[PDB]
């Protein structure tokens, strides 16, 4: 059922994010090109678990920041997005924003980890 | 650095009790052990016992096993040896060593003495 | 129980000559969890003594280089590349077991 | 109630692969993992486990490895098939016969040119032909000759084998484990000891000896059909040499190709041979025998005979000493009744340079000539014993899988793969 | 005293109340010259892909970053009848693993969709 | 710049850590050296995450523990460690104690989760 | 108080597997990674580094790499050792013997078939045997000789090192560096500039210019059996030529293997030579005097003479042009005292086409002709030279390690280790 989710709107779909999230880690001809397939999904896994360490949503599905929306990435409606489209879709809608928003939310991390280091030194 | 502090030395006739005592100061660690070694003039040692003062948890020497007893006393950093009694077999230097072990890692790093407290016998 | 002796128990040495000293276990001093746990002091007159070599050859913080431990089973020594006049007084082996604790007999070094 | 714990100490039978360690050019060169100067080993307090060594994966990767390394040893040298020629051939120089004096006519640096050349050859070698007499090389008609380079050695120093992360070696010290089922008191180690990587048949030359008594190990015992796998309890003294002062030549076959031949012999010719300690055998057979009874009965009568026809892989002692490969004849050390209630064994040995080293066919390897005189020295540990099959057990010596001589060291060992991560109920909850 | 340290399996047969106290002793152990490496490399990535199938479970469950967590899945009974009493003081962890292997991936499942319901609900009040 | 906090002071260094964290994963004959490359760079990025989970600092670039420092190991003020020095310097400073610091950051760690569990259990 | 932190912009000296880069058949027939179209470079404020060009490690790297490559290139291609046949030989025709006309008796695609076969040589690849008159090629004894593919061209394009993740290049801005010490001015890349490998002897001729002046480095200078390598400011113009009109021709010699040879010459006969500008030279070696006198006195007198005698590969200048190989002699080159207070040189060259290209023995590559006339031009970018080691301090030209020509260029690099994970004291607790 990993991709049984795929033509379900956002707010339906996002229900299914660990049944496809438990999926992803699971000679000479036909010897080399085996490790390399493996290795290489190691690195994708990590990779995607290193962005959420920095934004602050490891161990997380689904995960809030404190990063507003700006309006200018979409102006749908938050009803249009969840549940009138599809990830898919939606993905395609703001790809051009991926590394706009990735550099907030890990900017707003810095600010957050910051300012408790200074309460627990207060 | 970790240091030991050691009591007064004291001189008993035979057969008066006797409290001998140490403090730890200059660091904060978890976990430690404390154990107390006689060292008899012109000898090297004889161990008389160790205790996890975090338990409470004593095995004792078989020397002294039935003669003096140690305390525990972590809450205010100190060890102590008390004996029932004091003979004249037993005026030596007594110390303190202080063990500080690590629950992770199986291994003393600090291995630190006191200076050595003579408990004399006389009349 | 572990029963500790050395040799030569009196060691007069060459000033700023090599040295070594023997310590010999009735039994082995491997523990179960894997280790060998014996440590080497030094006891200067008038001293507690330190500790120079952690489970059988570390050199412990402080320590010269001038101390080298090496052993294995029951057969255990201390070596010292020179011997100062600082390095006059008594080593120990001492014994870490299943108890009792015990340490050696302890050797005396001097200078001549 | 649930609790989920990680770093849980328990473990399940796998097989895994193992990788080879070494403490400070085969196996000399193959300097693997470089050892731990200072093993842990950790004793299981508590804790037993059940051991098979008849089907411990670890023997079958040291039979892996072994055979891949001497095959890749191989992989530079010159080829010998050049020689598969006819050959003209007489006695040597004797009075009154294994070795023969032929020769041929060979190859040179150029294609255009030829040289005669000649050299001395062990009979097992070489087979006549034309049925002075025509002979070829034995192993022309089947398998390709690779002549082994000169310059490497074959020295069995020992190895070790470690587990990969993940996995972990339980170890035996039980000093009365017969091979199999429950060893009550184990520990674990990461890596084995070393274990000299030695090629034998009937004796086991250069292994560990026994703690106490003489073990005798069976995958069976009543079966038959297996093999019993004898470890001594004391070392038995053996001397081996190849007495004849040879000399070596080389001869340029092609363009940097050279061909090592056996020159001549510096005195005498005489027969390669071992000196058995016979006081010393006979006490060992006399434990053996003590401790074969236990399966056989107290008071049954056991027998030594020696070995069966075949090859001589399987009717001789085989190894590998010098560089030269002696098939000596055993039957000297197995003839004797034992009924309840200084000297030595000279067993004569042939010699081979043409051998096929894992009994496979159609790779054959060349042993150069080995210059001077060959002295060997080694401490048998062990027999490879099968019965003959009623008063009387008969018991003779034979050859058998190479993985038999490397289970005699292994059955110690198992490995496991860790799984730390498990659950069970508490009184929390989040 | 008695050194105790243990190893690395350490106290494999003690308890289990006794032995999940070296968890980190484990876990700290697990990640630890010209051709056919290739076997070396094949088990160094298979070393990894075991780690981190552990790390994903236990980051889908709630409780990466911990040896020890406790959930709010409760224990059904059936999996085991024994009293804490006897799982924790009579029993090791090996012992335990085979008397409860049946349900591992009941436990499993179960322990996926809690924690799916918890981040459900943190969004839902995040949102207020 | 990946480096460009390098000759910083550890005071001013330590803002830019995510910038050095962000890039530390990042046919024929010799596809095997690349391959090896890729997993032992996996390697190192998987040894740090451990201890950062052993010590309770997972998911973060700054953690306080509550571990106190012994002071053998650096008897200078925190103004001269984070104003007058580089992490360069530091790093050389203590380096011989970080098998003691670690130990103790370890035990803590174990410490506290099992009062964690006490309480959850109470 | 105690405070981990992790990403943490510190490093350790280190050694790792680096892999190429190439900006977009040749050399390079597997390529490389795409380079970055626009490379960083992060300058290190209040960084300082240690370098040691002597012990960079990323030369052995480079050196390893080349000849792994270049073994690889020559792995499919067709075997020569079916031409160590005697050879027929005389001189080609010409008047008042650099090459030579021989003939000899060829496979053909079958096996029942032969042809004759005449090609030319050159007296550096031909020995006389029968001491026509009868010759063998020169390294038919010794080594096998492989023809290196023609369509595969060997032009050293220029390629970038970079490092894996986990580590970092540490470079140095210092135009005065001599690579034994400290580097005040770095900055950080994760590649290197595109380095040429090139394979020359004496001289260095397409490497990168000193910035401002001509830079002098050695491991040790006092000490002779260190060689010096002298970085030029501004290039030095070489117009090389082989001005002989020759032809190719293919045989058959086996199914699918073609041996390549010089058919004929359809030209006159000249000798292979190199012109370098006199008056440049003249500038340049003074040059480098200047800057040696700082080492052996303002008034101390240096001497350029010619190499010493020995092997061409150790005597001359060689170089690799359009797959020819030149040895020249570069006499003419140090043949001048300086004493403190348009026109060429014409530097003759041999021509062979049997390559020990790194000196190995037993393996020979045979560079397949070059139809037309060959014309190179060069630059000289440095020297390779050595102490003739009581007022005269004399210097000569001479041969180095092929590492020499590398770490050249690779100087000024240095790898390092990232270690990001760290603690500070700090005022907060958990
Ligand atoms: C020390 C050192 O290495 N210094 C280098 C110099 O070597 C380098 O000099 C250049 O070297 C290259 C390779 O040797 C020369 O390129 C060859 O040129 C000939 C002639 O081609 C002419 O006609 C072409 C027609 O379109 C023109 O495009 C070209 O520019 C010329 O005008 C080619 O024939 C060579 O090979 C090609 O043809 C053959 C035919 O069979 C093919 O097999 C090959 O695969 C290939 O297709 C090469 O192309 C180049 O001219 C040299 N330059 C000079 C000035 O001589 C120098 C860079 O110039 O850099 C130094 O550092
Ligand atoms: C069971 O275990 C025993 C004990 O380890 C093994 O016996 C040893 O086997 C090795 C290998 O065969 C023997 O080593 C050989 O010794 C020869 C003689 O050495 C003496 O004379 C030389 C003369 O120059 C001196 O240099 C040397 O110091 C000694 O004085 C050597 O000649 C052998 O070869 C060496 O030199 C050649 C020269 O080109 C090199 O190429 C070789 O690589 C090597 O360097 C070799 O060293 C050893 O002596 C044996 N010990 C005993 C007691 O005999 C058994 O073989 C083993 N059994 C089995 C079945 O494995
Ligand atoms: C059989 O073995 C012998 C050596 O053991 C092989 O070599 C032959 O040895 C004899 C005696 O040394 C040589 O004869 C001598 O030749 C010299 C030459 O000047 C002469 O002066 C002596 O008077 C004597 O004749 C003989 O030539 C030599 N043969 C060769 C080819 O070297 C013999 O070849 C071996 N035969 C075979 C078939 O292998
Ligand atoms: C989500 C998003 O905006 N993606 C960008 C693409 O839309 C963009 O495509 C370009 O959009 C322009 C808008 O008027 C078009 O005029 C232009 O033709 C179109 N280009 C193509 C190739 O379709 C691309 C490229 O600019 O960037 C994406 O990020
Ligand atoms: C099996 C065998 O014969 N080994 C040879 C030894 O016998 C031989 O004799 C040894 O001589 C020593 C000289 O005093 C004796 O002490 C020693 O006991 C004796 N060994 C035995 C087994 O009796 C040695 C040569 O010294 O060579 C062995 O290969
Ligand atoms: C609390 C709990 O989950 N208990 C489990 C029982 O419910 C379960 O048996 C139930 O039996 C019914 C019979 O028709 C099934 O329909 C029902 O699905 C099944 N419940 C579940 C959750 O599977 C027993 C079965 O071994 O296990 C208990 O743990
Ligand atoms: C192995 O089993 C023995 C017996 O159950 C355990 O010994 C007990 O250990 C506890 C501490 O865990 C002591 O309080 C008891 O007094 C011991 N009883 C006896 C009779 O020895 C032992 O701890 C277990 N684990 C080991 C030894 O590794
Ligand atoms: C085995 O043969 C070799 C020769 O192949 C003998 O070597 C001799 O050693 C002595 C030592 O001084 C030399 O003077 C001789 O000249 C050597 N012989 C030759 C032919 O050069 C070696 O001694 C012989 N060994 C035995 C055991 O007989
Ligand atoms: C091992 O040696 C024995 C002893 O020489 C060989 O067998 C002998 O063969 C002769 C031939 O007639 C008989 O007379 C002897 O009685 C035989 N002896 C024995 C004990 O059978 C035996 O064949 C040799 N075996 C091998 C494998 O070489
Ligand atoms: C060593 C050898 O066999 N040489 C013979 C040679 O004597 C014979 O004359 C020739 C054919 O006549 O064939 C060669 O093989
Ligand atoms: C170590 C050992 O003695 N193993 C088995 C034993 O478990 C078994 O019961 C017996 C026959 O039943 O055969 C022994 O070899
Ligand atoms: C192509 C060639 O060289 N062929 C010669 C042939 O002309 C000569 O007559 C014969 C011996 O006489 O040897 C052949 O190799
Ligand atoms: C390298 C070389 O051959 N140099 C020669 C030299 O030996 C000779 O003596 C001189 C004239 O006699 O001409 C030089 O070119
Ligand atoms: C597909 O479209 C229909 C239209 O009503 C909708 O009901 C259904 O749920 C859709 N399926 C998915 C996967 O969204
Ligand atoms: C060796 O001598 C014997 C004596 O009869 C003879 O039969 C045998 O054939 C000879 N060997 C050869 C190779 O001629
Ligand atoms: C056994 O001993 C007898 C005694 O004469 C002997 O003849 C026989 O050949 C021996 N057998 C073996 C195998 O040595
Ligand atoms: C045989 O075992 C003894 C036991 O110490 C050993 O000293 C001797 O060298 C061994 N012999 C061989 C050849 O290994
Ligand atoms: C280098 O030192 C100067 C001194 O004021 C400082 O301003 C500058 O920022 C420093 N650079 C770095 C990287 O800290
Ligand atoms: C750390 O150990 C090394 C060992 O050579 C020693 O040189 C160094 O001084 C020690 N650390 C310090 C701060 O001295
Ligand atoms: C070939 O050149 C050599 C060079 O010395 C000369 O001696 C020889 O006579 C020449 N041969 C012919 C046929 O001209
Ligand atoms: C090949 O012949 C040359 C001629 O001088 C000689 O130097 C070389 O050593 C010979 N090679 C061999 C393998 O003998
Ligand atoms: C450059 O040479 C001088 C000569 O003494 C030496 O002191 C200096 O350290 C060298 N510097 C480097 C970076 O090699
Ligand atoms: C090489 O030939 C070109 C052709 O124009 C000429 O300009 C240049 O100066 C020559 N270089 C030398 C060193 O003669
Ligand atoms: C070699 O000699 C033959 C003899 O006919 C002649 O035809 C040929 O042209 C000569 N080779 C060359 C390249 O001149
Ligand atoms: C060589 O001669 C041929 C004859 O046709 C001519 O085409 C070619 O261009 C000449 N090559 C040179 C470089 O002169
Ligand atoms: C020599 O260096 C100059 C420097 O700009 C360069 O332009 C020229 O092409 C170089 N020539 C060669 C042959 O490398």
């Amino acid at each position: 059922g990993f991709l049984g989710a795929a033509g379900s709107t956002m707010g339906a779909a996002s229900m299914t994010l660990t049944v496809q999230a438990r999926n992803l880690l699971s000679l000479t001809v036909w010897g080399i090109k085996q490790l390399q397939a493996r290795v290489l999904a190691v690195e994708r896994y990590l990779r995607d678990q290193q962005l959420l360490g920095i934004w602050g949503c490891s161990g997380k599905l689904i995960c809030c920041t404190n990063v507003p929306w700006n309006s200018s990435w979409s102006n749908r409606n938050l009803s249009e997005i969840w549940d009138n489209m599809t990830w898919l879709q939606w993905d395609k809608e703001i790809s051009n924003y991926t590394q706009i928003i990735y550099g907030l939310l890990e900017e707003s991390q810095n600010q957050q980890e910051k300012n408790e280091q200074d309460l627990l030194a207060l | 650095e970790v240091q030991l502090v050691q009591s007064e030395a004291e001189v008993k006739r035979p057969g008066e009790s006797l409290k001998i005592s140490c403090q730890t100061s200059g660091y904060n660690f978890p976990n430690y052990w404390i154990t107390w070694v006689r060292q008899m003039p012109g000898k090297g040692l004889e161990w008389m016992g160790t205790i996890d003062p975090r338990d409470s948890d004593t095995k004792y020497s078989p020397s002294f096993q039935g003669q003096v007893t140690i305390s525990a006393d972590k809450s205010i950093n100190t060890a102590y040896l008390q004996w029932t009694s004091l003979r004249a077999s037993d005026s030596a230097t007594y110390y303190c060593v202080m063990w500080v072990y690590i629950l992770t890692t199986g291994n003393i790093w600090v291995d630190v003495w006191g200076p050595g407290v003579l408990v004399t016998v006389s009349s | 129980d572990v029963v500790m002796t050395q040799s030569p128990l009196s060691l007069p040495i060459t000033p700023g000559q090599p040295a070594s000293i023997s310590c010999r276990s009735s039994q082995s001093l491997v523990h179960n969890n894997g280790n060998t746990y014996l440590t080497w002091y030094q006891q200067r007159p008038g001293q507690p003594p330190r500790r120079l070599i952690y489970q059988v050859s570390n050199r412990d913080s402080g320590v010269p280089d001038r101390f080298i431990g090496s052993g294995a089973g029951t057969d255990f020594t201390l070596k010292i590349s020179r011997v100062e006049s600082e390095d006059v007084g008594i080593y120990y082996c001492g014994q870490i077991t299943d108890f009792p604790y015990s340490f050696g007999q302890g050797t005396k070094v001097d200078i001549k | 109630w649930v609790t989920v714990y990680y770093g849980v100490p328990v473990w399940k039978d796998a097989e895994t692969t193992l990788f080879c360690a070494s403490d400070a050019n085969v196996w000399a060169t193959h300097c693997c993992v470089p050892t731990d100067p200072n093993p842990q080993e950790i004793h299981l307090e508590n804790v037993t486990e059940e051991f098979n060594m008849w089907k411990n994966n670890m023997v079958e990767q040291m039979h892996t490895d072994i055979i891949s390394l001497w095959d890749q040893s191989l992989k530079p040298c010159v080829k010998l098939t050049p020689l598969c020629v006819t050959l003209q051939c007489t006695n040597v120089t004797n009075n009154i016969g294994e070795l023969k004096n032929c020769s041929f006519n060979m190859t040179t640096e150029l294609r255009d040119k030829k040289q005669k050349v000649y050299s001395l050859f062990y009979r097992l070698d070489v087979v006549q032909i034309n049925e002075n007499k025509e002979y070829r090389l034995i192993n022309c008609n089947t398998s390709a000759i690779t002549q082994a380079c000169p310059k490497v050695s074959f020295e069995p120093i020992p190895i070790h084998y470690c587990a990969p992360a993940g996995f972990a070696i339980l170890k035996c010290k039980d000093k009365k484990f017969n091979g199999t089922g429950p060893c009550p008191s184990v520990s674990t180690v990461q890596c084995t000891h070393g274990i000299k990587p030695v090629v034998s048949t009937q004796l086991l030359l250069n292994g560990s000896l026994a703690e106490e008594e003489v073990m005798i190990r069976s995958e069976n015992i009543t079966n038959n059909a297996k093999n019993i796998l004898v470890q001594f309890n004391t070392p038995v003294q053996i001397n081996c040499t190849r007495p004849n002062n040879n000399t070596r030549k080389s001869i340029r076959i092609g363009p940097g190709q050279w061909f090592y031949a056996t020159g001549d012999i510096i005195g005498d010719i005489r027969q390669a041979h071992c000196n058995v300690s016979k006081a010393t055998w006979n006490e060992t057979l006399g434990k053996v025998v003590k401790q074969l009874r236990k399966h056989f009965g107290n008071n049954t009568i056991i027998r030594f005979a020696n070995s069966s026809g075949g090859d001589l892989e399987v009717t001789t002692h085989s190894f590998n000493c010098g560089g030269e490969f002696f098939y000596c004849n055993t039957s000297g050390l197995f003839n004797s009744t034992w009924i309840s209630n200084n000297d030595s064994i000279t067993l004569p040995c042939r010699i081979k340079q043409i051998i096929n080293m894992w009994q496979r066919i159609g790779q054959a390897m060349y042993a150069p000539p080995i210059q001077g005189v060959i002295r060997c020295v080694s401490n048998i540990t062990g027999l490879i014993l099968t019965r003959d099959g009623s008063t009387t057990e008969t018991f003779r010596p034979g050859g058998g899988d190479m993985r038999d001589n490397w289970r005699s060291e292994l059955y110690k060992y198992k490995v496991v793969k860790i799984e730390p991560l498990g659950v069970a109920p508490t009184r929390c909850k989040r």
